[PDB]
RNA sequence: GAGUCCCAUAACCUUUGUACCCAGUGAGAAA
RNA sequence: GCGAUGAUCACCCAUGGGUGGGUACAAAUGGCAGUCUGACAAGU
RNA sequence: AUCUGUUUGGUGGAACCUGAUUAGAGGAAACUCAAAGAGUGCUAUGGUAUGGUGACGGAGUGCGCUGGUCAAGAGUGUAAAAGCUUU
């Protein structure tokens, strides 16, 4: 299970990678895609002009998660529910955010380079 | 529209009259959600009509048994139909705020007039008046509520396990520990007596050595006597006339006072032996099997010694402590008898033929021998 | 509700005792009622089975409140003949102990039918 | 109070250095020092199981 | 709890209209304690008519969707129900009168060959209908007389209309130049009032069941409250979040203001933002 | 034991009343515990031996106190002199600690004051500690009757009198068992006690 | 077996720890002179003479709660006045510890569905009075709404998949604002295809859509493999 | 002047009389 | 004409004794083990 | 032992260095006087305030209202029905 922020859907989409079938071809594995609720209103903030990317965020085949807190920071509640539990993928492509998921360990980082999904530290990927 | 509130309580039943509705749409919000936490503020929404109180603790336990259940019981039917007005059944019903979703169908059968709403409007005015309690109330109620509250939960438990007393092995763990205190105390007790006897003449504990015959010949010979035909309970009889005869020791207050002391030791050993008598009845109403392998007060002393009835079943068979050929009998007679516990202890009402049949197989093992 | 409630039908009876079977050549199968609660106290045993038809019933009842304590699953097979059988000795049992161990070449199948017997009970 | 602080004074300098009585031990690094309200008591091994703690 | 009861995979084109019923069977009995009805038009010419689980009442203890499915000939583009005699109101190609009994129109109140985007029936006088047909028109309907009533033309075309529930020959209208226009039905040669603040083109207006004000939602991506005799916004929600507010009601509370964007989202809002809904002591109260 | 033979159930409780046991103020306390409580009901056949040992506890007190008055009479026509000073069976059981009455005749006054501390007296001389100073005599009425440091005073002069009382009673032979060198010594010491009770030292 | 040790008073108020060679998390005995489950026991003699008042050596190897203690919980909510609604008391092994540290002036509710651990729970709260057994399903808390008011702590010993809404039921019911929640997660109980960080995140969320907010959690991992005490508090009104 | 109410009403050791010994395991046993 | 409802597992003589180590109970005018100080104080 | 000189424990606290604080650092008393903080308790109850300024009250009548029952109407259904619905 993956959670997805805002610039990988992003860029999924300037890629062309469905979500959920760029998520099966990367990781060869069934693939839970989660939205936080902050992922949610930032890509809602993000105004008119990422109205498909809003409306690929809906999806039934993207679940999604109820953050519990005050304030839309992503990067914060992603970097406290994965470092909560361990049992989290981080889909992500902010330089900062890639920073701290690979600096606390045992977090799996998956992020859209070329022209398909990338994972790093999840050893086993085939 | 949330009219009237049942709230079931172990006192009695009260029906309240909602004044203001809470809000249905701003429910979850912060200050609907602590105005029930106020009181201040809670005795805006919720106010008392009525109160029937229970005729005690058997009527508490019938109704708090149809309250489980979801029945309505007599006095519900009595304080509904006394409180809520006769609303007509096919338009603009009376409405009820109950906490029990299968209770309303029961409450509906009863009084088609009445229809019953429980969500979290009606929950948590509900919750509203069990937080809060006594205070709503007034006054005016019999008994403390959280005492009713224990008697109430200590009889709905009981009577849904249906715990027996007959069956009740604390009252065999209680009679041997109590019988093992009352062993010494009879023991040290005609010491002292037989002591204090003991400078009349020093020959009755050597002819009688019996603690209770000793104390209950002593308690009417106080002198020389002759006449000796009432002292056989007769050649010991006869050997003790004799040494009144040949009286070879030394009141009259300190007499009188070892007579009371002899008079105690006689009726701690009738109180013994009446006690001996209840326990090897409470063990066969009890551990009949056990009684019938080994002996009552040894099985007494088997589940005493194991705590209770259940522990010397959930006990393990290499592993009890029972009281060569002589040295594996005793394993033998350990786990035929953890069997025998086991049988007596988890079956709800026993009988005796199995630990028949295990003492049939215990002494065709030492016959065997 | 009987006393020896949570007994198994035919096809969850026949794959309870291809386990036992499994498990006793695997040296992992405590047989016998008071190795079973020996082994049920000390806190080596997956699932034990208590055979409903022995000549009492509550000499074996008596596990079903340790397994109760201690959270273990429970489960009647209806004839300790066969019981017996599946454990590979030559003596009826009635009651038997699947024991824990991390080195055991059958655990999916003690996790499937510690599973199927858990969602019965 | 000080007066029986003064006979239960040298236990609990062995409960404070437990470190170094037996060699192979070794405990957790705590300080413990002497706790305001204490109470020294016995150990009941019960009726029950025999020969092993006993 | 702010959750759905239940989704429904209604049409296959835009919903575009739907509102609820008691549905007045002449041979079942409307179970309106435990189902709820809603019947929804869209343009894949459909009508079609849902009962809903509900759990507000714990009287009872069952085949919830789609109970009937009426059928037009042209798409529909505008529903209100009546509220008696299991009547409602569809506008489309041209503006039908059904009852949930028959499967095909009863009646067809059309004043010309124009077509009619929107409906609302009257709430007391429940027998006069209004309707926005896209001619820039206001046409009236009466149903005892079955017909047409009177119609006036508007310089621009009306999105919505709602009639006031308190005085029960008013309404008001939202049309696209950027104002509302509040209309006595005896007398449609002036407006008695205009509510004037938005910047774009007016969507949808409602109002207060106590009739005292209207919320209006508009085009330029904010929603406005206005008392009744002013003719200005008493008040404006806006949001980054919220894009073209297309849909706005003002629930039956008088206390809060639902509005259905066009980013998906369906939100709650206060209609006196400074005010709380807890229960008030009478301190606070004065 | 009293309360349990009287009544026996909770229902009988209800039904009856009591006032020679549990005076006046525990009644209404017992019949709401008697009206609401988590306890279960006992059948005949146990209540009866509960009966049992009720009687049997009640008839223990009555041997009890009827030893404790053949205590009083032996004490009294023995040593009298040291029950009209120090009472009945705190002289006992002086006598009962030092063996015979002649031999606790023949100690000194000290001896008689510390008399029962004897652990706490000789830890506190064999380390170079404060000794006690009431013994076995800290239990008579007078030592009850002083308070501060003047227990500790009437303790001394309470048993420099015993011990005045006590060898009178064993070492004459014109006795008279009627307790006048006690009288006359428990007038002295309870004057002494007024003239150390009078005293304060606070300034007035 | 015939040692001695120094009792002191843990950061909890209500719970000990013996300090010997070997220290020991230790109770009051509320019922003294008679072991549960076959514990030892610690007697001090405390200053009428003194009073041989007892102790109970608490097994975390038998106890999840005692395992959460002694693994390191920030708050525990059981304190020695409160009123705790034991879901799951499944024989009076925790119950009784549970009990003797909540006092004598504080109520232990201890619900529990089968009967033969029912009849020992009587059986032990003749001895502790302050424990209330209630024999019933705590699936349906209304049936027996009637014999518990306004706990203070629930604590959570069920090892049933509908864990969740067990927890959230009685919590609707009983609890009161800002009360503590504390939950004994077993992973292979609730379901075992998916990791037991998955079924944690899982029951936290659940949690928290029932508005109890988590403020700690605790593997209790020496003792046992994959569990878990999640200590809540019922917020009822803003987590955020 | 002065540490008992915190078991000298006691604790431990020694000797003398009375009743015993010197649990786990887990598939064998017999011929 | 077996068994998991459990098979199995200190010194001296040609079943019986001799010699003692631990267990509990009770006793002891057996032991530890030895019965504080000694002339002022209170008041006006 | 006019041997020994290490360790442990108490007393003591020079020089340097580090940290904090500074009208030097405290202490004791209380049916003392003030300044503030937190928690708890208490029916803490007018959702628009008594049944009534002879303008009023009470009694009775008439209208109004509530409930069930029966009858009639009407719809729907049908060979006829029955049933069901009916602001
Ligand atoms: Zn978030």
């Amino acid at each position: 299970q993956v959670l997805i922020d805002t610039n990988f859907i992003n860029f999924s989409i300037q890629k062309k990678v469905d979500i959920v079938r760029g998520m099966m071809d990367c990781l060869l594995a069934k693939c839970n895609p989660l939205i936080t609720d902050c992922v949610m209103a930032e890509l809602e903030k993000l105004g008119p002009k990422y109205r498909i990317a809003l409306k690929l965020a809906r999806d039934p085949r993207i679940k999604r998660l109820s953050c519990s807190h005050k304030g839309t920071y992503a990067d914060d509640c992603l970097v406290h529910r994965v470092l909560q539990h361990k049992c989290y993928i981080v889909a992500t492509n902010d330089a900062g955010l890639k920073q701290r998921i690979r600096k606390i360990p045992g977090i799996p980082l998956m992020s859209v380079g070329g022209h398909a999904y990338v994972i790093e530290k999840l050893p086993d990927v085939f | 529209p949330i009219e009237y509130l049942l709230f079931e309580e172990p006192t009695g039943y009260a029906v309240f009259k909602v004044k203001l509705q809470q809000d249905d749409i701003g429910s979850r919000l912060k200050e609907v959600q602590e105005q029930i936490n106020d009181f201040g503020a809670f005795t805006k929404l919720i106010e008392l009509v009525s109160f029937a109180p229970f005729k005690g603790a058997a009527e508490a336990l019938e109704n708090a048994n149809d309250i489980s259940e979801g029945l309505v019981s007599e006095s519900l039917k009595a304080i509904l139909d006394l409180n809520l007005p006769k609303a007509s059944s096919k338009k603009k019903n009376i409405t009820l705020a109950i906490s029990d979703k299968n209770l309303g169908p029961s409450i509906k059968e009863e009084f088609p007039y009445v229809d019953c709403i429980s969500n979290e409007l009606a929950q948590d005015l509900i919750r509203g008046v069990r937080l809060h309690g006594e205070k709503l109330f007034k006054g005016l109620q019999s008994g403390d509520l959280e005492r009713a509250q224990l008697g109430l939960g200590h009889a709905y438990s009981r009577a849904k396990v249906k715990f027996s007393v007959q069956k009740n092995d604390n009252h065999i763990i209680q009679a041997i520990a109590l019988l093992d205190q009352l062993d010494k105390d009879i023991n040290t007790f005609a010491m002292r007596v037989k002591e204090w006897y003991g400078w009349h003449f020093p020959e009755l504990a050597k002819l009688v050595p019996d603690n209770y015959t000793f104390a209950k010949l002593v308690l009417f010979i106080k002198d020389k006597a002759d006449d000796s035909l009432h002292d056989l309970a007769n050649e010991d009889s006869g050997i003790a006339q004799r040494v009144i005869d040949n009286a070879r020791i030394s009141s009259e207050t300190d007499m009188e006072n070892v007579c009371v002391f002899a008079q105690r030791v006689a009726s701690l050993a009738d109180y013994r032996r009446q006690l001996y008598d209840y326990l090897c009845e409470k063990m066969h109403t009890v551990a009949p099997n056990l009684s019938e392998l080994i002996g009552e007060v040894i099985g007494a002393r088997l589940i005493s010694h194991a705590g209770s009835l259940t522990n010397l079943s959930k006990q393990a068979a290499s592993t009890v402590q029972i009281l060569k050929n002589k040295g594996r009998i005793s394993r033998y007679l350990a786990n035929k008898c953890s069997m025998a516990s086991r049988i007596d202890n988890y079956s709800e009402e026993p009988s005796n033929v199995f630990g028949s049949v295990l003492k049939k197989q215990v002494e065709q093992r030492l016959e065997f021998y | 509700n009987p006393k020896a409630f949570p007994l198994a039908d035919a096809a969850l009876t026949q794959q309870i005792l291809d386990v036992v079977q499994q498990a006793a050549n695997l040296r992992q199968l405590k047989k016998g009622a008071n190795e079973a609660t020996k082994t049920l106290n000390r806190g080596i045993s997956e699932f034990i089975i208590m055979a409903a038809d022995c000549e009492p019933i509550e000499i074996l009842l008596h596990l079903p409140l340790l397994c109760e304590d201690k959270n273990v699953p429970y489960v009647f097979v209806p004839s300790r003949v066969a019981l017996g059988r599946a454990c590979g000795v030559s003596r009826p049992v009635i009651a038997a102990s699947i024991t824990t161990n991390d080195a055991s070449a059958i655990k999916t199948q003690i996790y499937a039918v510690k599973d199927k017997i858990e969602t019965l009970l | 109070d000080d007066n029986m602080r003064r006979e239960v004074q040298r236990d609990l300098l062995l409960i404070k250095h437990r470190a170094a009585l037996d060699p192979k031990r070794h405990y957790k690094k705590q300080r413990w020092e002497v706790p305001e309200r204490f109470a020294i008591g016995t150990i009941i091994e019960d009726k029950s199981e025999f020969y092993s703690s006993r | 709890t702010r959750e759905e009861f239940v989704s429904f995979k209604a049409h296959y084109g835009l919903v575009t209209g739907l509102c609820v019923t008691q549905p007045r069977f002449h041979d079942k009995k409307p179970d309106l304690k435990s189902q709820n009805f809603m019947l929804s038009c869209s343009d894949d010419k459909t009508v079609k008519l849902w009962s809903i689980n509900v759990d507000d009442y714990s009287n009872k203890n069952n085949e919830e969707g789609l109970i009937r499915t009426f059928d037009g000939e042209s798409a529909f583009q505008g529903i209100d129900s009546h509220r008696e005699n299991s009547t409602f109101a569809t506008g489309g190609a041209k503006i039908h009168l059904w009852d949930v009994n028959r499967l095909k129109p009863v009646s067809d109140l059309s004043w010309g060959a124009d077509n009619i985007t929107s409906l609302k029936f009257n709430q007391n006088e429940t027998d006069i209908l209004a309707s926005t047909g896209s001619d820039n028109s206001i046409v009236l309907y009466d149903l005892r007389t079955n017909s047409p009533t009177q119609k006036i033309v508007q310089t621009m075309r009306t999105n919505a209309i709602c009639w006031n529930p308190m005085e029960a020959f008013n309404f008001v209208t939202a049309n696209e130049d950027h104002n509302a226009y509040y209309y006595d039905m005896r007398n449609l040669s002036r407006s008695l009032n205009v509510f004037k603040d938005h910047v774009s083109a007016v969507m949808d207006v409602d109002f207060s069941p106590t009739g005292d004000e209207i919320v209006t939602g508009s085009y330029d991506k904010s929603i406005r409250i206005y008392k009744t005799n002013h003719g200005h916004s008493r008040e404006i929600y806006h949001t980054k979040r919220m894009q073209h507010v297309f849909q706005v009601k003002y629930s039956m509370d008088s206390k809060y203001i639902i509005s259905g964007s066009d980013d998906g989202n369906v939100r709650l809002w206060r209609s006196k933002a400074w005010e709380r809904s807890n229960v008030k002591t009478t301190r606070e109260k004065n | 034991a009293r309360i349990i033979l009287t009544m026996g159930i909770r229902s009988k409780a209800s039904e009856t009343d009591l006032s020679e046991i549990l005076p006046e103020e525990i009644e209404e306390r017992v019949k709401t515990a008697a009206e609401v409580s988590m306890g279960t009901e006992i059948t005949q056949t146990d209540l009866d031996n509960i009966n049992a040992l009720a009687e049997q506890i009640v008839e223990f007190a009555a041997y009890r106190e009827q030893l404790s008055n053949y205590l009083s009479a032996r004490m009294k026509a023995i040593a009298p002199n040291l029950t009209q000073l120090v009472g009945e069976l705190v002289g006992a059981r002086l006598i009962a600690h030092s063996g015979s009455l002649i031999s606790l005749a023949k100690s000194p006054a000290s001896t008689i004051q510390i008399l029962g501390a004897e652990k706490a007296l000789f830890r506190a001389l064999k380390t170079k500690h404060d000794t006690p100073k009431y013994g076995l005599l800290y239990h008579a009425s007078l030592v009850g009757q002083a308070t501060g440091k003047n227990k500790g005073k009437i303790a001394r002069v309470l048993a420099a009198k015993a011990a005045v009382s006590l060898r009178y009673d064993a070492l004459a032979e014109d006795r008279d068992d009627s307790g006048d060198i006690g009288l006359e010594s428990r007038a002295k010491v309870e004057n002494r006690l007024s003239q150390l009770e009078g005293r304060d030292l606070r300034t007035t | 077996g015939g040692a001695k040790v120094v009792i002191e008073p843990h950061r909890h108020a209500g719970v000990y720890i013996a300090r010997g060679k070997e220290d020991l998390l230790v109770t009051k005995n509320m019922a003294p002179g008679e072991s549960v489950y076959g514990e030892k026991r610690i007697s001090v003699e405390e200053p009428v003479p003194p009073t041989k008042v007892e102790y109970r050596v608490w097994n975390p190897f038998r106890s999840k709660l005692a395992a959460g203690i002694m693994g390191g919980l920030d708050e525990l909510f059981i304190a020695p006045g409160k009123k705790v609604l034991y879901l799951g008391a499944a024989s009076g092994t925790s119950v009784s510890h549970v009990s003797d540290v909540v006092g004598p002036e504080g109520v232990v509710y201890a619900v529990e569905f089968s009967h033969r651990p029912g009849r020992e729970l009587i059986s032990m709260a003749k001895k502790r009075p302050n424990i209330i057994p209630i024999i019933e399903d705590a699936r349906h808390p209304q049936k027996y709404r009637m014999l518990i008011g306004m706990v203070d702590c629930v604590f959570a010993d069920v090892a049933q998949p509908d864990q969740a809404r067990i927890i959230a039921l009685n919590s609707h019911m009983f609890l009161k604002d800002q009360g503590g929640v504390v939950i004994s997660i077993k992973a292979n109980c609730i379901d075992s295809t998916v990791d037991a960080e998955t079924v944690f995140a899982r029951e936290v969320q659940k949690l928290r859509e029932e508005r109890i907010k988590p403020l700690e959690q605790l593997t209790l991992e020496p003792y046992e493999r994959d569990h878990c005490i999640v200590v809540g508090r019922y917020m009822r009104s803003g987590l955020k």
